[PDB]
C-alpha cells in the first residue's frame, strides 16, 4: 500500500521547459527520499536526481545545469523541472523510491 | 566516480533451477557502501523494487528472491526459478554523491 504517480505534459517544444508532478500516497515525504528516472528507447536507464526527507538533494552532474526536484510535504508532492530540453530528453520519466522498492507508471516525453 | 556498472547481458534457466545475476563495478569490488539494489522491469515498462541495500529484501516479494555480495560483486539469486520470472533485472550501485545503473540482465525461463 503506496502509490507513486508521475503526471506531465507528454509533449513540448525543443527549447521549452518540463514539469514532471508526483503525487505519492501510502507514506509521507519526511521520511523517505524520492529519485527521478528517466528511460529511453534502445535502453539506457538513468537517474536524474533524489530530494530526501529533508529537503536535500542530489543531481546527476552531466545534467545538473537544467533540473531542480522540490517538493510539498503538506501536499506530498515531488516535483521535477528541467528546461533547454531537446530530442535527447524524450523518454519516460518516473519518481521512484523506498530506495528503488516502489516505483510509478511513469511519463512519456517527445519534444517538437 | 564516473563508473561503469557491468551485468549479464542475457541469461537463461527453468522453472526450478537457480539462477544467480551478478553487478560489477569498474572501480574495484563492491562494498555495502554501494547499496546495492536490484529491480524487475516486466513487460508494459512494469517495474518493482525486489532488493535495496545489499540484501533487503523489499516487503511483498517472494522469498525465491535474495540478495548479497559474492566476490568483487553483487549478487541476485533466484533459487527455484519460476515462469513469471523472465524479465529483464537491473542493478543500482550507489557512488559518492549519485546512483548509476547497471545495463540490465534479459532472463529467459524455459
Amino acid at each position: 500500500d503506496v502509490q507513486l504517480q508521475e503526471s506531465g505534459p507528454g509533449l513540448v517544444a525543443p527549447s521549452q521547459s518540463l514539469s514532471i508532478t508526483c503525487t505519492v500516497s501510502g507514506f509521507s515525504l519526511t521520511d523517505y527520499g524520492v529519485n527521478w528516472v528517466r528511460q529511453s528507447p534502445g535502453k539506457g536507464l538513468e537517474w536524474l536526481g533524489v530530494i530526501w526527507g529533508d529537503g536535500i538533494t542530489d543531481y546527476n552532474s552531466a545534467l545538473k545545469s537544467r533540473l531542480s526536484v522540490t517538493k510539498d510535504n503538506s501536499k506530498s508532492q515531488v516535483f521535477l523541472k528541467m528546461n533547454s530540453l531537446q530530442s535527447g530528453d524524450s523518454a519516460r520519466y518516473y519518481c521512484v523510491t523506498g530506495l528503488f522498492d516502489y516505483w510509478g507508471q511513469g511519463t512519456t516525453l517527445t519534444v517538437s | 566516480a564516473d563508473a561503469v556498472v557491468t551485468q549479464e547481458s542475457a541469461l537463461t534457466t527453468s522453472p526450478g533451477e537457480t539462477v544467480t545475476l551478478t553487478c560489477r563495478s569498474s572501480t574495484g569490488a563492491v562494498t555495502t557502501s554501494n547499496y546495492a539494489s536490484w529491480v524487475q522491469e516486466k513487460p508494459d515498462h512494469l517495474f518493482t523494487g525486489l532488493i535495496g541495500g545489499t540484501n533487503n529484501r523489499a516487503p511483498g516479494v517472494p522469498a525465491r528472491f535474495s540478495g548479497s555480495l559474492i566476490g568483487d560483486k553483487a549478487a541476485l539469486t533466484i533459487t527455484g526459478a519460476q515462469t513469471e520470472d523472465e524479465a529483464i533485472y537491473f542493478c543500482a550501485l550507489w557512488y559518492s554523491n549519485h546512483w548509476v545503473f547497471g545495463g540490465g540482465t534479459k532472463l529467459t525461463v524455459l
